[PDB]
RNA sequence: UAGCUGGUUCUCCCCGAAAUGACUUUAGGGUCAGCCUCAGGCGCUGACUGGGGCCUGUAGAGCACUGAUAGGGCUAGGGGGCCCACCAGCCUACCAAACCCUGUCAAACUCCGAAGGGUCCCAGGUGGAGCCUGGGAGUGAGGGCGCGAGCGAUAACGUCCGCGUCCGAGCGCGGGAACAACCGAGACCGCCAGCUAAGGCCCCCAAGUCUGGGCUAAGUGGUAAAGGAUGUGGCGCCGCGAAGACAGCCAGGCUGGUCGAGUGGCGCCGCGCCGAAAAUGA
RNA sequence: AGAGCGCAAGGGUAGAAGGGGGCCUGACUGCGAGGCCUGCAAGCCGAGCAGGGGCGAAAGCCGGGCCUAGUGAACCGGUGGU
RNA sequence: UCCCCCGUGCCCAUAGCGGCGUGGAACCACCCGUUCCCAUUCCGAACACGGAAGUGAAACGCGCCAGCGCCGAUGGUACUGGGCGGGCGACCGCCUGGGAGAGUAGGUCGGUGCGGGGG
């Protein structure tokens, strides 16, 4: 045939998920374009990754027509 | 449009909010993340003449003084619908005067 | 028509259909509450009865009730009924499918031709009291190659169509044999 | 919560790995073994996954 | 037709939406086996139907053929089947109505359908009207 | 030289795999990881479970997108007939875009969407649990069964993945006639004790020729289909009937009588019948 | 939002990542908390610090391009430098 | 406290589409004009400044209808963690805990913050 081919595994999704501590630069999330946003505390990259600004518990926001946030509620 | 209340917003704290009517000008300072608005420095709807750039400077020494006696200090300012250039010019030129 | 009525609460759904018990329910604007007709006889009584003509419901309660089927589901793998819609009517004007007799020979049929019959019934809105026990149709001018819309309808006094007033009620279309059973085996 | 009576009365040789462990929660080594536990939400957890294998009695 | 080439087996599972209501003519044909149904089979009955009887009513198919039929040539295992050789066929769970007539009589169509389900691969029982439907 | 084949010797005790990934002039060889084991650490964290949040796009469904599709409608385009170039007009059981309606289909379609699964938190869980650093490994041909798909022919004791399991290493024990992986069950040693499991309780063969209610007359059971049939029993509906029916018998071309009680057809369930030809003796 | 977003497909997307303008070269140097991913080697994201800059009134944004391909250990050697 | 307006966030169509109505005192819009600042690949359409008079027509604000849209149960089923059963097989069935989509009933012309002017 002519088939067979194929590129390999991106291992792309949410990295952390809503209630756990991470600290700064922690990947938050890997991702084929917006399917996430960021929000409080959280930054994001050439790729589309999102990433705590800040040590603290991760949350997951939706918003409908906005889209939806994920956001680290900082605290120490 | 409101794209730029958008770039705003993200920096983080005390956003001005420049609304100006034809015959009005009035200024609230809101400090998002609860909804609340800090100072009100209005102006034709609050006390002052009638000159526009010059009524915009004086209200903006409004939110000024009536700013400091509480905390403000980050100029964050929403260059609204309307491009930054004369009445909302002035308007945070004054509040910058003092 | 009158059927028998039961109330039910716990009893499970699918031990009742052994029995002989078709589940149902029984609602309107105001009222919701679990029941379950004898399917032996709901058959008949439906089978005449469908969802045109009221059927009027006993509880032991002697309530009787002026309600018609909204829905049957049946179930798939060998047609049987599931479970049972009852609308409680009250007087305010209520929409339903009411029937459609299509009467008279259209030209289409004599010369050889067929009766298509979109709707073998309409959705019209109307109060109880209109229970139209059925419509007219004046087919007979139809000829294959025509047919009769719905903006064409012998409407009875009071009632106002529901559907689309450009639906397509039923046609007139061409037999079918052998001028292509050559045609169509080679030309394709 | 009073006590949970489980017995053990079918093998879990060809269960689910959980399944087993699952005894190895409660803390059934052998068969026909008996064993009383708390009726907390846990112990039963597992007393449930087990059902099949276990005779249960409350006491 | 179109989309594109060639297409997974999949199973066959429960009847589920495989099966519904008479929806046109008269009398309908169900299944009651689960199936491929070859066009070559559809056709067949089709024909069957009318050729028995001429100048006839109006024969609805509501069943239809999307999935190529793959099939290796005599060989032995490089790549996808060629496919085809059987063309297509229609996935059909047990209580689809495949054919239905309209303008004939109850033993017109007694026949007509009775002599399909013969050209067919499968176990199928013949249908009326009753009442079923969905309205009020 | 041999990445190959063969052979490798006393005993008892504890634990106990793998036949997978990655790369590999690699594919029956290896290197690191994975799984086994030993020593020194740490100490409730471990599998499994409860509650709680988050994350997901399958089964199912659906047609809103991408496409597919049968019938009809309305409807541009075309082909054909009237008419003639003042080009338009009109018809059109012809093919048919878009559109609407009824009806549908899709691994590479989704307006939706389960059970479930993953993860973190809190909790139970002291287990041949768990983590950390080290010594030693073998394994890197797996197979079958169940489930979910691909390939195949919805063939193969086929093949290729996924979850699980057993054989592997439990060709130890019971059942299944016999039989790695189906059913039962994880064999430390001994007993001329007992309860059971699956499976059984007429004889070979241990234990009911046990009790009660039915069904079947084929040796069905003792394991083959589309389809066929006044098999048999059980239930449901329609047609004529004591105003005389069906069946025959007398007369005429349904009618009459006589007889005198049921008769004809459909439908669904149980068990059965045919379809049913192979080579050493059943 | 079915367009566009250089190119495949996809996910994303006008509350722009798309079209047009004005000024510009951060297609920077020195680094790098912390993660994704993973046998190894590799690949990926990245706040922030300093230096000196660019656009903006400013908050700010810039360490190339909506993203995910556009590639090649090590040896040996070429050129330029401290 | 209440009522209307103005700026602005939160919920994310039960806010919307479309239709009738209404408010100009205030507030806002449209509005007068293009000298100045400033502006268009052409235009004072848009941005901008200075501002009589006029207007609520457009816009927007508030209401009122349910044609479209949107939301949408309950009951039942599909499917299905876990556990099983029949049959010779594609498959079919029960126990147990979970449970849709679609469809009916139905709802819906918003809910609510902070600040400002006005009775
Ligand atoms: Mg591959
Ligand atoms: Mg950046
Ligand atoms: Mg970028
Ligand atoms: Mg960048
Ligand atoms: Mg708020
Ligand atoms: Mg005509
Ligand atoms: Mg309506
Ligand atoms: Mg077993
Ligand atoms: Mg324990
Ligand atoms: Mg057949
Ligand atoms: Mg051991
Ligand atoms: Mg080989
Ligand atoms: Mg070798
Ligand atoms: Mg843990
Ligand atoms: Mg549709
Ligand atoms: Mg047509
Ligand atoms: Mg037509
Ligand atoms: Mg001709
Ligand atoms: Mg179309
Ligand atoms: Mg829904
Ligand atoms: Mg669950
Ligand atoms: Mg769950
Ligand atoms: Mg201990
Ligand atoms: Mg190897
Ligand atoms: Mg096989
Ligand atoms: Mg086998
Ligand atoms: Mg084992
Ligand atoms: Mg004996
Ligand atoms: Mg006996
Ligand atoms: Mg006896
Ligand atoms: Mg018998
Ligand atoms: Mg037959
Ligand atoms: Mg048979
Ligand atoms: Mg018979
Ligand atoms: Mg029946
Ligand atoms: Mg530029
Ligand atoms: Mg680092
Ligand atoms: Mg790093
Ligand atoms: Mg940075
Ligand atoms: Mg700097
Ligand atoms: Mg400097
Ligand atoms: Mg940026
Ligand atoms: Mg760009
Ligand atoms: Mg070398
Ligand atoms: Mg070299
Ligand atoms: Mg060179
Ligand atoms: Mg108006
Ligand atoms: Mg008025
Ligand atoms: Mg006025
Ligand atoms: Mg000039
Ligand atoms: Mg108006
Ligand atoms: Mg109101
Ligand atoms: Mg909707
Ligand atoms: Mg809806
Ligand atoms: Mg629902
Ligand atoms: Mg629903
Ligand atoms: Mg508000
Ligand atoms: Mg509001
Ligand atoms: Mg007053």
């Amino acid at each position: 045939t002519k088939n067979g081919r194929d590129s390999q595994a991106k291992r792309l999704g949410v990295k952390r998920y809503e209630g756990q501590v991470v600290r700064a630069g922690n990947i938050l999330v890997r991702q084929r374009g917006t399917r996430f946003k960021p929000g409080k505390n959280v930054g994001m990259g050439r790729d589309f990754t999102l990433f705590a600004l800040v040590d603290g518990v991760v949350e997951f926001q939706d918003r409908g027509r906005l889209g939806r946030y994920v956001h680290v509620r900082p605290l120490a | 449009k409101f794209r730029v209340r958008n770039r705003i917003k993200r920096t983080g704290r005390l956003r001005l909010s420049v609304f100006r009517s034809l015959k009005h000008i009035y200024a609230q300072i809101i400090d998002d993340e609860k909804g609340v608005t800090l100072v009100s420095a209005s102006s034709l709807a609050l006390k002052l003449k009638g000159n526009k750039t010059e009524v915009a400077r004086q209200v903006g020494r409004a939110l000024a003084e009536k700013a400091l006696a509480l905390g403000i200090k980050q100029v964050a300012f929403d260059r609204g619908p309307y491009k930054y250039h004369g009445r909302v010019k002035a308007l945070a030129e004054g509040a910058r005067e003092g | 028509y009158r059927l028998k009525a039961y109330y039910r609460e716990g009893e499970k759904p699918s031990a009742l259909r052994r029995a002989g018990k078709l589940p149902g329910v029984m609602y309107n604007r105001h009222l919701n509450r679990k029941v379950y007709v004898d399917l032996v006889e709901f058959d008949k009584v439906f089978r005449q009865a469908s969802i045109h003509h009221v059927i009027v419901l006993e509880l032991p309660d002697g309530q009787s009730l002026p309600t018609l089927v909204r829905q049957v589901n049946l179930d798939k793998r060998r047609r049987r009924p599931e479970h049972v819609d009852f609308f409680v009517l009250s007087d305010e004007p209520v929409e339903m499918y009411v029937p459609l007799r299509f009467v008279g020979t259209p030209a289409g049929v004599r010369a050889g031709g067929v009766l298509q019959e979109i709707h073998r019934d309409i959705l019209v809105k109307v109060s109880p009291r209109n229970i139209p026990e059925f419509i007219e149709v004046d087919v007979s001018g139809l000829e294959i190659g025509d047919s009769l819309h719905a903006s064409d309808l012998k409407l009875p006094p009071g009632v106002e169509l529901a559907v689309s007033p450009e639906e397509t009620i039923a046609a007139v279309v061409p037999p079918e044999d052998v001028e292509k059973l050559a045609e169509e085996a080679a030309a394709e | 919560m009073p006590r949970l009576k489980v017995k053990l009365v079918k093998s879990p040789i060809g269960y689910p790995k959980d399944q087993k462990a699952a005894l190895k929660a409660l803390g059934l080594r052998r068969l026909q073994q008996e064993r009383v536990l708390e009726d907390t939400p846990a112990i039963r957890g597992n007393v449930e996954k087990v059902a099949h294998l276990v005779r249960v009695e409350v006491v | 037709r179109m989309k594109y080439r060639k297409q997974q087996r999949g199973r066959l599972k429960g009847a589920t939406k495989g099966g519904d209501y008479v929806a046109f003519g008269d009398f309908g044909l169900v299944a009651l086996e689960p199936a491929w149904i070859t066009a070559q089979q559809i056709e067949a009955a089709r024909v069957a139907m009318v050729r028995h009887f001429r100048r006839g009513g109006k024969i609805f198919i509501r069943i239809f053929p999307d999935k190529p039929y793959t099939k290796k040539p005599l060989e032995v295992r490089m790549g996808k089947g060629k496919g085809n050789v059987e063309g297509y066929v229609a996935v059909v769970k047990p209580g689809r109505v495949m054919f239905e007539v309209a303008g004939v009589t109850e033993e017109q169509a007694m026949e007509a359908l009775r002599i399909a389900g013969h050209k067919l691969p499968i176990k199928t029982k013949i249908v009326r009207r009753d009442a079923y439907d969905e309205a009020q």
